[PDB]
């Protein structure tokens, strides 16, 4: 800890405090994850366990780069690469003129390969979001924040209550299904995808219920037909409202044909029918990607 | 449980 | 979704390999012994009842404690502690809401102090380099389970049964990979069961034949065998409940066919 200075603080959440720093040796820059620790009440938060050791296995390019942990007896510190602000405060920044098209498809295409590379290590993230996502000024996005990852070796049970936000959150988990899929990532990055373009969040519920019915008043209400077995779940129930489903080009309207194709197969209802990550890639929407640089 | 072993 | 498994089955065969104990570690270490550990492992079993915690959680404690004894010599005063400090481990990494430390001390009977479990939560943490993602026969039990035409639940409660007893003893058992034990435990549960064997489909994903993996499955039927005489019950006791359909009352086949 004696080769870092604390530069200034750039932001925060679980654990704590995250400083900007430099080595003060070689000259790097790092965010130090600074998480404040319980040695007589509590231990390593859970968090911590599971950032540390499921990002120890993800060495990629479009994933935050865990450096060093550096453990004594009443702190724990956490290094990482730095990256310059999150894909959200970019968006308020942005918000006005618009996130470029051609930069919104390096994102997701970006984002499709660090989400597929964390499904095929049986790892979720659980909490993907804007402001979860880092952006350097060579045009990088890398996934960060693994605090709610979890590793799926065996099925993820859910949580009673879930803990992850409203807004980018799977149908099939506001109705209280047993398990989380690699799915629910998708369904997520179907959401930012639609902010980025859109400037506004797709489906900005206030409570659960809300949050369904935004997302069925602009997909449409789940039936049989789109998506067996939704009739008999724990939390859906006949007198739900029947909207229509709207054209995604009302949706959406500045995207083009195969970018609204390839948005509504993140956003089918049915988890075992939504795209993966990897067709993600395979995507015409995907063909003339470059890697343009953001105006930060 | 003390274990004693 | 089925587009991840083959990279995860191969990539899970490939962590377990890395996160593997030393087979003959319970022998450098001083002090304690495989009894101790099998004692240790039952009331690890056990714990996790009361709790209502889940299997992996049982599992994934378990190889923390071999892979901290290959090692770190303890003795036979200390072990009930670094057990202690694996489930609380195991719990913050897999539990969706884990016991209190409190919780983990009073399983204990105030025999450690709370703070004294706390940092040998992070003792344990050093050792293993924050990696507990460790693949588990549980892990690899589960992958299976899908190649199971017709599919029947009293084979799965079975398999995981037989694959719970190979956590008590490492006599044996600590010379077999996760993988191979699944598969050992996977084909006595489905022999005992229907009569069918391992099937040709998870023969070319696992590269497993029969013939391969007739050692382990020697050992793991004896061990079945002598299931109900053994010096620890607490799997047998909770592979009773019908939870389980009590797989554990069913009889074990006298002969293997092999």
């Amino acid at each position: 800890m004696e080769n870092f200075q604390k530069v200034e603080k750039i932001g925060e959440g679980t654990y704590g405090v995250v400083y900007k720093a430099r080595n003060k040796l070689t000259g790097e820059v790092v965010a130090l994850k600074k998480i404040r620790l319980d040695t007589e009440t509590e231990g390593v938060p859970s968090t911590a366990i599971r950032e540390i050791s499921l990002l120890k296995e993800l060495n990629h390019p479009n994933i935050v780069k865990l450096l060093d942990v550096i453990h004594t007896e009443n702190k724990l510190y956490l290094v990482f690469e730095f990256l310059h602000q999150d894909l959200k405060k970019f968006m308020d920044a942005s918000a006005l003129t618009g996130i470029p098209l051609p930069l919104i498809k390096s994102y997701l295409f970006q984002l499709l390969q660090g989400l597929a590379f964390c499904h095929s290590h049986r790892v979720l993230h659980r909490d993907l979001k804007p402001q979860n996502l880092l952006i350097n000024t060579e045009g990088a996005i890398k996934l960060a924040d693994f605090g709610l990852a979890r590793a799926f070796g065996v099925p993820v049970r859910t949580y009673t209550h879930e803990v992850v936000t409203l807004w980018y959150r799977a149908p099939e988990i506001l109705l209280g299904c047993k398990y989380y899929s690699t799915a629910v990532d998708i369904w997520s990055l179907g959401c930012i995808f639609a902010e980025m373009v859109t400037r506004r969040a797709l489906f900005p519920g206030d409570s659960e219920i809300d949050q369904l019915f935004r997302i069925f008043r602009t997909l449409g209400t789940p039936d049989e037909v789109v998506w067996p077995g939704v009739t008999s779940m724990p939390d859906y129930k006949p007198s739900f409202p029947k909207w229509a489903r709207q054209d995604f080009s009302k949706v959406v309207p500045p995207l083009d044909e195969d970018g609204r194709s390839l948005l509504s197969q993140m956003l089918h209802y049915d988890p075992n029918k939504r795209i993966s990550a990897k067709a993600a890639l395979a995507h015409p929407f995907f063909q003339d990607v470059t890697k343009p640089v953001p105006h930060l | 449980r003390r274990l004693i072993f | 979704v089925p587009d991840y498994h083959e990279d995860i089955h191969t990539y899970l065969r490939e962590m377990e390999v890395k996160c593997k104990p030393k087979v003959g570690y319970m022998k450098k270490q001083p002090d304690i012994t495989n009894s101790m550990r099998a004692i240790l492992v039952d009331w690890l079993v056990e714990v996790g009842e009361e709790y209502k915690l889940q299997n992996e959680t049982l599992h994934l404690a378990v190889n923390y404690i071999d892979r901290f004894l290959s090692s770190m010599s303890v003795l036979r005063g200390k072990l009930q502690l670094v057990g202690t400090a694996a489930m609380l481990l195991a719990s913050k990494f897999e539990e969706i809401y884990p016991p209190e430390v409190a919780e983990f001390v009073y399983i204990t009977d105030d025999t450690y102090t709370k703070k004294q479990v706390l940092r040998m939560e992070h003792l344990v943490l050093k050792v293993l380099t924050f990696d507990l993602a460790a693949p588990t026969v549980n892990q690899f039990l589960t992958q299976y389970f899908l190649h199971q035409q017709p599919a029947n639940c009293k084979v799965e409660s079975l398999a995981m049964f037989l694959g719970e007893l190979s956590l008590i003893d490492a006599d044996p058992y600590l010379k077999y990979l996760p993988s191979v034990i699944a598969g050992a435990a996977f084909h006595l549960a489905l022999y005992t069961v229907t009569g069918q064997s391992w099937p040709e489909s998870l023969i070319r994903k696992t590269g497993y034949t029969l013939e391969s993996l007739k050692p382990c499955l020697m050992d793991l039927h004896q061990t079945y065998l002598k299931a109900p005489q053994h010096a620890q019950q607490s799997i047998r006791e909770k592979y009773k409940n019908s939870k389980y359909h009590g797989v554990s009352l069913l009889n074990p086949p006298e002969t293997l066919n092999l």
